[PDB]
């Protein structure tokens, strides 16, 4: 009985919410095709969106005019690292200590940070300097309170690779590369109570989830088609990136299932990495833009 | 949810709400759209009519009587008695036999005996 | 017992081909694909699908080998089996709650069933669709149904339940 | 109890809102007269029902 | 034009507006019902729809002599470039300003060109005439002293 | 069964009626949203019984109405799960009964009436037992136990209950009283 | 058939008289206002349903109450581009 | 314009915001009360006539 927005609470979406608010799986590869009869089973209306005069939609009907747009989801094969947190997944990387979940800290250490919780619950800028704090005290140590320090290797960065500079033989240095699914499954670890001395939230923002898993689809009336002349078709540079995904995604299923010649999963994996980035922001550093046919740059 | 929130609720049986009913059956008559009861209401004004197996006041004094009876009989299963009118220990065991306790034949017929009053006669 | 609960697990996925795959790298210690593909006559592709499904489970590892004259890597496989008696629960603690939720539905559910060999088990819900005729062969439905194995599956369940509720 | 101006603008654009879905008015015949200028007659006589909940 | 929407007491006048057609200068152009669909006043006929107006309608009249309306300059520098006015209609084709309101809109005469908005809804309506009407500036709030004045 | 709701709301009163006293004019305005209404939670919002206390009125920006926090009295009914119940056959079909218990409802199918192979008279409308000569048609008095609620919409007319009558002292009144010996 | 703008500077201006009432009127009802109903303790979108009539929002079913929103069509757009993201706008409401 | 606001309140100004845009998304909230994100949304502002609110009795005979 018609309220008002009381407020806004921003966060980041779990893969389970994404299952739960998509209509439906995307699954072919395909825009319009041809000049007559538009209607296709992946990206297009899927139980989506409409723009055709064709009633059809998720049993509501209601026609392209009026008509709010519904999202798709998309059940990555693999883990993908969201370029986005990169910078914030090294402040929590290199902070704890792996296979315990614990902070590199002691209780009592840990337990008089709490009081300037309370004391500063307001004020964004002055709570940015005691982060940074904690991050580089527990930077500088190798000993953990609960594993007996194994002697701890130090991580890489920068763009969106990562390292560590173990020892394995007797005294080498060799670095070994990083996968998200390895990454992804050290973060699971970290229990609930550690969050709130990070910079994170335990139900709005697990740490895990920086990890994208499942990619939201936009709907239909986000991508409009838009006319050159008055018969050509020049798609949207969201739905041609969008189909790029799907032909790689589409054959990197049925490569690895079938033959596995190994050499084909490094290759195929950061080409997916490179892809992502483009399509979360086309002007990133050090990814060479995707562009269309044509020499102008998708936004 | 019905409102904010529920404050207050209470059990009632078949034949005191036949008056309630009807209370408001005579009201509206207001004439300026003859306001008719809607259909559902009107069915279950028909159904009341003839389950009514006691005098709307009687009812009451029984209520209470049976809640004083035992710890174990709450309001909403001796309301339920009141509804039914078992007659014997046939009654008793075919309402309780999904319940948590089964009462025996002894501690049954105090209750018979409770309701060996009040019975129509008919 | 420990050599022998993780020779099941891949047999419950691969099958036979698999037993072999844990025998073969346990023996060696370090392996490549090919290496463990001799030592049990299986083809290296079917080795090698067997073992993307362990790394996937967080039971196999490796580290890569730069081969310098040819400039390629391959890969020398260990174990890391500190996650064996966690693993057993962790799968099995939300299978038996998947489990829990079945046993919990079929109370309130299916009570309807046809009369043929072949598509039994009607809800209340398709059965008013229905309008007591079948859609699917077309014989009369029936009534109050599968009450012995809601019996049995709630036999079945509540004593793996006790083992594992330790 | 002496208005502030935003009050008082406030009072009267309300009550203004309430004479054009009906609410009957008291003594403001003349010949014809908008709605707010209905409103305007009614205020300068003191008898405007509408009280400010003072935030104190 | 503004909606008006029609009581008990200005019944006579509106009949009369709306009777008038689009034409004539105390006319009306539009109609809206309770359901909510306009009607058009144009084509053909005005005489039936002014039949029993039935109260609880909305007709939308010309602007006639006293409806509050606003004023800009644009550039709206400082807080007093929009003040509210009231309506007087004469024929002939230029806005009409009187003298002294001419230092707060820092206007001169040689072509300057302004435009003026028409507030509808009865809130917004009653607000700007309570509390931007023109006497409520005479003071200056940059210094203690008169702005509208002689020249 | 039916039960007595006292809960209180937040009314919208129009100024359409604005010089009545609050009680009554809420009343009837109240009235108009709950009355035939099917509440997932308690059930059949019958009829508003009264208004006992309702507090001032607060205007909001942008309506121009009062908004007013009241406090009234509610009759619902309920048909919760395995709760017994009485009811009339008031429906003959060639599979099933409906059977009104109140403002709803309660169809029992035929293979869950009596212990007994029940076949459907065709050229009446009745069901008539193979070995027990038993016949039961319209206007018989019923005693039956709830076995599943379908809460599907708001609207009254699509929420189905699902019953069954076979449990010893169930069925038609004059059965019941020939088996006692 | 244009005018002028109403653009940063006019904004200012009006805000300075305190004229709430008559700024909303002038930059958005004189476009599209939409309504959507939003849950209560998801604070995700709802979905209709034609045919049937009868909303539905996605993580609880029906029992919770969704309420009625009015919005600027603008607005519910930049919900959206966030929501193509990771980033999930919960739209906690708040009573009258 | 820089420091603490609402994260709306830094939206439109100096775009730029991907990096700290995004370091709100980490456990934040938001209730309202600017003047901007009032405007964007289609709330009253709480300057002026908006910080005021009424409260009326019904009876009211005419007379
Ligand atoms: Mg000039
Ligand atoms: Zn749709
Ligand atoms: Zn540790
Ligand atoms: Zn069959
Ligand atoms: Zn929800």
């Amino acid at each position: 009985m018609k309220k008002v927005i009381g407020s806004i609470e921003f966060g980041i979406l779990s893969p389970q919410e994404i299952r739960k608010m998509s209509a439906a799986e995307i699954t072919v590869p395909d825009t319009y095709d041809d000049d007559g009869y538009p209607i296709e089973g992946g990206l297009m209306d899927k139980r989506l969106g409409v723009i055709d005069p064709g009633l059809r939609c998720e049993t509501c009907g209601a026609r392209a005019g009026e008509c709010p747009g519904h999202f798709g989801h998309i059940e990555l094969a693999r883990p993908v690292i969201h370029v986005g947190f990169a910078k914030t997944i090294h402040r929590v990387l290199e902070s704890t200590c792996r296979e315990c979940g614990r902070i590199k800290l002691t209780d009592e250490e840990i337990e008089e940070y709490m009081q300037k919780f309370e004391v500063m619950g307001d004020r964004k800028g002055a709570v940015d300097k005691l982060i940074k704090e904690i991050h580089k005290k527990a930077k500088e140590r190798m000993v953990c309170p609960h594993c007996g320090a194994p002697q701890f290797p130090i991580k890489f960065e920068r763009p969106t690779i990562y390292w560590e500079l173990r020892k394995d033989e007797e005294g080498n240095e060799y670095k070994h590369r990083m996968m998200p699914s390895e990454v992804r499954d050290r973060l699971e670890k970290i229990p609930d109570k550690d969050l709130p001395l990070l910079g994170l939230h335990p139900e709005k923002s697990r740490p895990e989830w920086m990890v994208l898993t499942v990619l939201p689809v936009p709907p239909v009336t986000m991508r409009p088609s838009i006319t050159l002349e008055s018969g050509i078709r020049a798609e949207d540079d969201l739905t041609h990136k969008l189909v790029d995904i799907i032909r790689i995604n589409n054959r990197l299923k049925s490569n690895i299932e079938a033959g596995a010649p190994q050499l084909i999963i490094e290759d195929l994996w950061d080409l997916l990495q490179y892809h992502v980035t483009t399509y979360i922001n086309n002007e990133t550093s050090g990814v060479p833009p995707a562009k269309h046919k044509s020499g102008r740059p998708l936004k | 949810m019905i409102g904010r929130k529920k404050l207050e609720e209470h059990y009632i049986t078949i034949a005191e709400a036949k008056e309630l009913l009807e209370r408001r059956h005579a009201e509206g008559l207001a004439e300026n759209p003859e306001e008719p009861m809607f259909y559902e209401a009107r069915v279950s004004l028909e159904h009341a009519e003839r389950f009514a197996k006691l005098k709307p006041e009687q009812a009451r004094e029984l209520k209470e009587k049976l809640m004083g009876l035992f710890d174990w009989i709450n309001e909403r299963i001796a309301a339920k008695l009141v509804d039914i009118l078992p007659e014997d220990y046939l009654d008793i065991r075919v309402i309780f036999a999904k319940e948590e306790y089964m009462p025996t034949p002894e501690e049954a017929e105090e209750i018979i005996k409770v309701i060996d009053e009040y019975r129509p006669l008919e | 017992r420990k050599n022998k609960e993780l020779l099941e697990i891949a047999q419950e996925i691969g099958g036979e081909e698999a037993v072999e795959v844990v025998k073969a790298l346990e023996k060696m210690k370090e392996a490549t694909d090919e290496e463990l593909a001799e030592a049990t006559g299986i083809r290296v592709n079917t080795v090698r699908r067997i073992l993307y499904m362990l790394n996937d489970e967080g039971l196999a590892d490796f580290k890569r080998i730069r081969d310098p004259e040819t400039g390629w890597y391959y890969y020398y496989w260990r174990l890391e089996t500190k996650k064996l008696p966690e693993i057993i629960r962790s799968r099995k603690m939300a299978e038996l709650k998947k489990l829990k939720e079945m046993l919990e539905e079929e109370t309130s559910e299916i009570y309807y069933w046809c009369g043929t060999e072949g598509h039994p088990k009607l809800t209340f819900d398709e059965a008013m669709e229905y309008e007591f005729q079948c859609p699917i062969c077309g014989k009369m439905l029936m009534q109050y149904d599968n009450t012995h194995i809601i019996e049995e599956l709630k036999r079945r369940i509540e004593e793996l339940e006790i083992e594992l509720g330790l | 109890f002496r208005y502030t101006r935003f009050e008082k603008a406030r009072i009267i654009g309300a009550r203004a809102l309430q004479i054009a879905m009906g609410a009957p008015v008291l003594i403001d015949v003349p010949e014809g007269i908008t709605p707010l200028q209905a409103a305007l007659l009614e205020f300068e006589k003191g008898v405007i029902p509408i009280t400010v909940i003072r935030p104190s | 034009t503004v909606p008006e929407k029609v009581t008990e007491f200005n019944y006579e006048k509106l009949k009369q507006r709306v009777l008038n057609g689009p034409e004539k200068y105390p006319g009306a152009n539009y109609v809206i019902d309770p359901e909510g669909r306009r009607i058009r006043l144009m084509e053909s006929n005005r005489e039936l729809i002014a039949e029993k107006l039935d109260i609880g309608w909305t007709v939308e009249r010309h602007l006639e002599d006293g409806d509050v309306v606003l004023f800009n300059r644009q550039p709206s520098l400082h807080r007093m470039s929009i003040m509210a006015h009231r309506v007087r209609v004469m024929p002939y084709r230029t806005f009409r300003l009187n003298l002294p309101v001419c230092p707060p809109y820092n206007a001169d005469f040689d072509g300057d060109e302004m435009n003026l908005h028409v507030p509808q809804t009865e809130e917004a309506q009653a607000e700007a005439k309570i509390l931007m009407e023109v006497q409520n500036h005479i003071i200056s709030p940059r210094y203690g002293g008169p702005l509208i004045a002689g020249i | 069964m039916y039960k007595l709701l006292k809960v209180k709301d937040v009314v919208r009163i129009p100024p359409r009626m604005f010089t009545m006293d609050p009680k009554e004019a809420a009343k009837i305005v109240l009235r108009e949203t709950y009355e035939g209404i099917y509440d997932r939670d308690e059930g059949v919002v019958l009829a508003i019984l009264d208004v006992e206390e309702i507090s001032e009125g607060v205007i909001v920006p942008g309506d121009g109405a009062t908004y007013h926090e009241a406090i009234f009295n509610v009759l619902v009914w309920e048909p919760r799960n395995q709760e017994v119940v009485e009811g009339e056959v008031v429906e003959m079909m060639p599979y099933g009964a409906f059977i009104r218990i109140g403002p709803m409802d309660g169809l029992v199918h035929i293979s869950q009436l009596m212990d007994d192979y029940v076949v459907f008279d065709e050229k009446n409308r009745q069901f008539i037992g193979k070995e027990t000569n038993r016949v039961l048609k319209l206007g018989d008095y019923v005693r039956a136990r709830i076995i599943g609620v379908s809460v599907k919409s708001r609207v009254i007319r699509e929420n189905k209950i699902n019953m069954t009558m076979r449990q010893p002292g169930l069925g038609k009144f004059e059965w019941i009283e020939k088996e006692k010996k | 058939e244009g005018g002028l703008r109403f653009g940063e500077m006019e904004r200012d201006v009006l805000i300075g008289h305190g004229a709430a009432m008559l700024l909303i009127e002038r930059l958005l009802e004189e476009s599209d206002k939409t309504e959507v109903w939003v849950c209560e303790s998801c604070g995700h979108l709802a979905l209709e349903d034609k045919r049937r009539g009868k909303v539905y929002c996605p993580v609880c079913g029906e029992d919770e109450r969704i309420s009625k929103v009015e919005m600027s069509y603008a607005f519910k757009l930049l919900l959206d581009e966030l929501k193509a993201m990771v980033i999930r706008p919960s739209l906690r409401l708040k009573d009258r | 314009v820089g420091e603490k606001a609402s994260v709306l309140a830094r939206a439109a100004f100096e775009i730029t915001t991907q990096h700290l845009f995004a370091a709100a998304e980490r456990g934040e909230v938001d209730p309202l009360n600017g003047v901007v994100e009032n405007v964007l949304i289609g709330q009253p502002v709480p300057v002026g006539t908006g910080i005021v609110k009424l409260a009326m009795s019904l009876p009211l005979r005419p007379k």
